[PDB]
């Protein structure tokens, strides 16, 4: 069936009919320092070698329009010392926009037209290179790829802790590198029909995270496993354990936000877990270990999973049993 | 039909025969025609197919309900149905006309490329020859064939 | 200073292709909006394509790199307004557009200074071409910011996309797409590449269009019924032709100027022969761009047609469905309200109206066609085309007699075959009573009998349509026959060089090809008056009274 | 009459009497960052311009005054050599400043007061090199426009929910790229009068955001329509279904906040709801669908609303009844 938002943390949702009203190249520079680094580097060599390419042609055009470009000895000085072809000209042109000014051929105070077209050259180049150098730092800010590193067990098992039903799933990092202020936002969503008549095609609830006297956020060092206990008010309280393995389309999504050390930008990452990837009273293994002098992670077992006794029945069942018991 | 698919089968293996004996060079061109040709061929065969019986389809149900419409008249004007009726017809009969219009527009798509590949082919035949039959094969009489 | 002029040209060129390169690779890295002119900016952008592959040949002529470059750059200059268009059709913008017209006046001025300083001194007619082209598409633009909003007052009042082919669920685009793709089908593309992804369906397919829906196809035609009434079997033909109308006209025009290039093509032939025996490779390129041009008109063309086919047998259908409304049962109870009738009626006459309505305009550009093929082989006959001339007279009065023979035949074999139709429909719905008793052998060797006199029908029409492919071409052979003959040795005296020879021949070939179609035409107009006849005398059965 | 913020999100309110301290220029870049392209381009070149006619004036004047401008022949070297004008002054200028160094005149060591002032002409082209490459940068991180593709329903509307009165809303993302972290602060103003005789013109209210346990904040993928609950306790439960469409004066406004992936800077959204803009008893169509393998999201309807047959009353009379059913 379809996925709400994909497993890589990739959205899933196509969207159709956008009333384009052009913002989408409005974003200038926001457009394109999203894109991958072929393009990018594309498109900016592209800006350069046109820029080069037109004020060459212009320059040419000046040299030969003067007449400095008939070779001719005496009765002129060329504006441009040392020119003779659309070769040299170019070199010209790439020799003073990129400002290595080599000095073989001279510009010359006879012609305050050439002294224009410099004046305007320059400034356009500065320019140019000014924006294809702050779009270029703004994109090595992509920490999406921190993004990437986190890292969600694959699938989800739900327990009995403290005589209540619960969840678990885990989480970690991968680098030393922390993140800064970490907070989860855990989602449902489903497709319900009010009492009302109204029918949603997907219905997003959140489902608390709980943590001591409060509070959204967690603090992440080793993996963690995230520990939610639903009760009779919350929205996942009504389902049955035997119907969500096949039929039922229930997915519960997670995302994690925090921002990164280094950089200060604000990632996250998302994760969906489906009806047929959750499965029922399980526990995972115990990963940190007391080793010699530290405590041991062992990635091994991250998705490893036992076997445990314990009663299965519906929540709404079971929180009538517990009035019962 | 029959016959005009006989004497249009004929006039290409006649044209293509010419063409070949006035440019033994032309060899060369035709086999990336006819491989093109036969590919577009291929793709345009399952899309026909398949408009072709999804208009069956949904002709069958038309005329089953004009049929019932005039043998039941007296039921039908009695409960005065007959907006329903109307509007039961307009649906077939929309659907029935944009079966018809996708089959003759994938007709028309195939018409259009294959006129491009025919265009593409008496142009590189007319060039070769201008150029060969001219230069080193200095034959006269070969070209009006040719061309013609 | 020639070669001053033309890098003055070569300059605006290369500034709107280096403003279109980051555009372009932005936007290459679902509502459509058109603008005044749409079509007529594509039209004159095929001629431009056109006079600048004249400019090349001129350079190429004349060789020198900087005296032909100014082709060449126009000719991607055009590309990348082309591409500019599409990228503004397919989203708006009030700032590309002037960067569209900045390039257009500058493109203008330069165009202007070379025709000064040519006056001062095959060039000409060439420069002067594009000035008028360029100087239309700046009007075009000047309409443009007219219209909505390049500068003019704060607000465009803009259109909001149409909402009859963009808004829900449109599977179908023709009138939704550009001026150069509807002559393509370039839009198919991703339909057929998805049909062999997954296997088509009806919510595949889509709705209709606004301008496509059988509702507003009945409301036309029963408006100019009406129209006709206030104003018979003659009237609902009037009616019929009313209301299609332009867009039948448009398809005839349309055939009309394919025929004019398709006879211009063995003149290219005469050309390039002429040159072999003694300017030759753009014969062959103009000769290549003809022919595809052709082929393009001629299939857009046939696609309006079948367009005005399709409308036409939505219209009627539904109008014969209301009409069995107003029928009344005493109607019912006679054999000319048989129910088997009236199914016949709308299969058998939704098939004849749209075959004829397909073949209409294929005939109405016979007669043009053929007047411009005389017109066109008197200078290459000469005196010598007395003899193709009597060959085409002789052949039109024995046509036409022998299509009368034909058509007299086909008319009792539709009656026959209505009857036949039937007496199997009274044969098939009682086979239980009569395999019964067996009666079986009577209502047989009626079948077999009214079979026998359809046959009798059929091969009557058979041995006429013989006869007609045999003259169809025997006379043409004798014709070129005597035609060459003729030439040679009996009056001229002036040797044929070989390219009137095959010129002849492929000119031949183009008018031999309609005569043999319009035997085959007769087939389905005969049909075609005969269901109208029908169709007349169903809707002249009686009303029911109102109250 | 007179609307709170417009729709576009840019403020109406006129500001008037402001006592100017200096604080509006003394924000020196940080002014000049949020303008216009075309201002902070004039203003650039006009800053490269000015530097650079006032060291070609200077400059002038020292080969002037130095005497090596009288053209003269033996017992002298130029400070520059080459020098004729005070057009291939100001080329020498520009060829130093902007470091493209063409050296067809050459600064020479027999004067050092040349020495000097190369020595601040160049540390003051780089400094304001340095500062109108930053300043652009920062500019760059415009993410306003991203503010713009944001988009909310053009009227709300209200329903009955679960036996109790709602108001929904709609928004939607028109981009791939996401924003981290949205959280909405939805307000309400008035013109207000205490029980102690206190009027104010205006008086903005928070009416919460209604989602799972608590939480401020929202996830956006598909358009979701925010759903909150008013009762007794809530600022807008007292009003009446007929006298809101013409007479009363009622803002309703959301302000999304939140911060975009790449360049991790925090943006925000704010819309007004008018009296005669919001509507009572109907309700929205369901954008998403079960397409072929996805979620499909058609924006047409987006606007779009159907007629519902739902009880019109006031929500204290709503209350009232609800204590009578
Ligand atoms: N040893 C490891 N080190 C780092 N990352 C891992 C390791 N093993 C798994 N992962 C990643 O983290 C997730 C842990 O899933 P897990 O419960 O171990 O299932 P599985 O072992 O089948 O991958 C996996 O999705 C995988 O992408
Ligand atoms: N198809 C669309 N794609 C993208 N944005 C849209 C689309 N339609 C409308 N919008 C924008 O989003 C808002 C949706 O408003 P809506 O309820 O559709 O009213 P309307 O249809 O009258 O614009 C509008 O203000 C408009 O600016």
């Amino acid at each position: 069936r379809a996925r709400f938002v994909s497993k890589k943390g990739n959205c899933n949702v196509a969207h159709k009919n956008i009333r384009e009203q052009g913002r989408f190249l409005q974003d200038v520079f926001t457009t394109l320092v999203d894109l991958k680094w072929p393009h990018t580097l594309l498109i900016f060599t592209m800006s350069f070698l046109c820029s080069w390419l037109l004020f060459a042609m212009v320059w040419w055009l000046i040299a030969f329009a003067h007449g400095d470009l008939a070779p001719g000895e005496g009765t002129n000085v060329p504006c441009v010392t040392s020119i003779h072809s659309f070769s040299s000209a170019f070199l010209f042109s790439i020799e003073v926009q990129v400002t290595i000014g080599f000095g073989g051929r001279m510009v010359t105070e006879e012609c305050p037209l050439a002294i224009l077209i410099l004046i305007v050259q320059n400034i356009v180049g500065l320019m140019i290179n000014a924006i294809m150098l702050g779009c270029i730092f703004m994109k090595t800010a992509q920490a999406h790829r921190r993004a990437e590193t986190l890292i969600f067990s694959k699938h989800a098992v739900i327990t009995l802790r403290h005589g209540r039903l619960c969840f678990m799933l885990r989480v970690g990092d991968l680098r030393k590198s922390m993140i800064i202020s970490a907070t989860i936002h855990m989602q449902v969503v489903r497709k319900t029909t009010s009492p009302e008549g109204e029918v949603v095609p997907l219905h997003q609830v959140d489902i608390p995270m709980e943590n001591g006297v409060g509070g959204n956020g967690i603090f992440l060092v080793a993996p963690l496993i995230i520990y939610h206990v639903i009760d009779s008010n919350s929205p996942l309280y009504d389902l049955a354990p035997s119907d969500l393995h096949h039929h039922q389309d229930l997915e519960i999504i997670v995302i994690l936000e925090g921002v990164v050390e280094t950089t200060g930008i604000t990632t996250q990452a998302r994760t969906s877990y489906l009806a047929d990837e959750i499965l029922w009273g399980q526990r995972f293994v115990p990963i940190v270990a007391e080793e010699d002098g530290r405590y041991s992670v062992d990635y091994s077992k991250f998705g490893n999973t036992i076997k445990v006794p314990t009663p299965l029945c519906t929540a709404r069942q079971l929180d009538e049993d517990r009035s019962l018991l | 039909t029959l016959e005009c698919l006989s004497r249009s089968t004929l006039l290409c293996v006649s044209a293509l025969t010419v063409i070949s004996y006035v440019t033994p060079v032309f060899l060369v061109a035709l086999l990336p025609l006819a491989v093109v040709c036969y590919f577009i061929q291929k793709y345009f065969r399952v899309a026909s197919r398949d408009l072709q019986q999804l208009d069956d389809t949904t002709q069958l149900p038309l005329l089953s309900h004009f049929a019932e419409t005039v043998e039941g008249l007296t039921t039908i004007r009695a409960f005065r149905y007959e907006a329903r009726f109307q509007q039961k017809l307009l649906e077939y009969t929309d659907s029935n006309n944009i079966a018809s219009l996708f089959l003759t527009a994938a007709n028309r798509w195939l018409e259009v490329r294959m006129e491009y590949i025919g265009a593409c082919v008496v142009l590189i035949a007319a060039a070769t020859s201008i150029s060969n039959s001219l230069h080193r094969e200095l034959s006269a009489g070969l070209v009006g064939l040719g061309l013609t | 200073n020639g070669c001053f002029v033309d890098a003055l040209n070569v300059v605006p060129h290369v500034f709107l292709l280096f403003i279109t390169f980051p555009i372009l690779f932005i936007g290459w890295g679902s509502t459509w909006l058109h603008f005044p002119g749409h079509n007529l900016r594509w039209i004159l952008t095929f001629i431009l394509l056109f006079v600048l592959v004249c400019e090349i040949a001129e350079g190429i002529l004349s060789d020198h790199l900087h005296l032909y470059m100014p082709a060449g750059m126009a000719f991607m200059a055009a590309i990348t307004s082309v591409v500019y268009y599409h990228n503004i059709e397919t989203s708006n913008f009030p700032k590309l557009l002037i960067a569209l017209l900045i390039y257009w006046t500058l493109a203008f001025i330069t165009k202007t200074i070379k025709f000064v300083k040519f006056y001062d001194h095959l060039r000409f007619c060439l420069t002067g071409l594009l000035v008028i082209l360029y100087g239309m598409l700046l009007l075009v633009e000047v309409n443009v910011i007219r219209v909505r909003r390049y500068i003019f007052f704060k607000t465009p009042r803009e259109v909001k996309p149409p909402e009859d082919l963009q808004d829900l669920g449109v599977r179908f685009l023709q009138p939704f797409v550009n001026l150069l793709s509807k002559g393509t089908y370039w839009w198919m593309n991703a339909f057929i590449k998805t049909a062999h992804k997954k296997p088509i369906d009806l919510r595949a397919i889509g709705k209709l269009p606004i301008a496509m829906r059988a509702l507003t196809n009945y409301q036309r035609l029963c408006v100019a019924f009406d129209a006709q009434a206030r104003k018979g079997a003659r009237a609902i033909w009037r009616a019929l032709c009313h209301a299609f109308g332009r867009r039948l006209i448009l398809s005839s025009t349309f055939r009309i100027l394919a025929d004019l290039l398709g006879f211009a093509g063995p003149l290219c032939i005469f050309g390039i022969v002429d040159h072999l025996g003694k300017n030759a490779y753009v014969l062959a390129v103009l000769l290549f761009l003809a022919l595809l041009l052709q082929r393009t008109f001629l299939q857009a063309s046939y696609y309006v047609a079948i367009e005005t086919g399709i409308n036409l047998r939505g219209a009627i259908q539904t109008k014969i469905y209301n009409k069995i409304m107003h029928l009344s049962t005493s109607n019912l109870s006679m054999g000319e309200m048989t129910a088997g009738q009236i199914c016949n009626l709308v299969a058998i006459d939704t098939n004849q109206l749209m075959w004829f309505f397909f073949l209409c305009p294929n005939l109405w550009a016979m007669p043009v066609q053929i007047i411009v093929g005389v017109i066109l082989l008197y200078y290459i006959l000469g005196v010598s085309a007395l003899i193709g001339a009597a060959v085409i007279i002789l052949l039109a009065p024995v046509q036409y007699f022998v299509a009368t023979k034909l058509s007299q035949a086909q008319r009792s074999t539709l009656e026959h075959s209505n009857e036949r139709l039937k007496q199997t429909n009274e044969m098939l719905r009682g086979m239980k009573l009569l395999k019964l008793y067996a009666w079986e052998s009577i209502f047989c060797s009626r079948v077999e009998v009214t079979r026998r006199k359809e046959m009798t029908s059929l091969r009557a029409f058979a041995v006429y349509t013989s006869i007609s492919i045999f003259m169809n071409t025997a006379i043409p052979i004798a014709a070129v026959l005597i035609t060459f003959v003729g030439h040679v040795s009996f009056f001229k005296e002036s040797d044929l060089s070989p390219s009137v020879a095959f010129a002849s021949l492929s000119l031949f070939h183009i008018l031999v090809t309609p005569l043999f179609l319009l035997s085959s035409v007769v087939r389905s107009t005969v049909k075609a008056l005969v269901s109208v006849q029908k169709l007349s005398e169903f809707l002249s059965s009686a009303e029911i009274r109102e109250e």
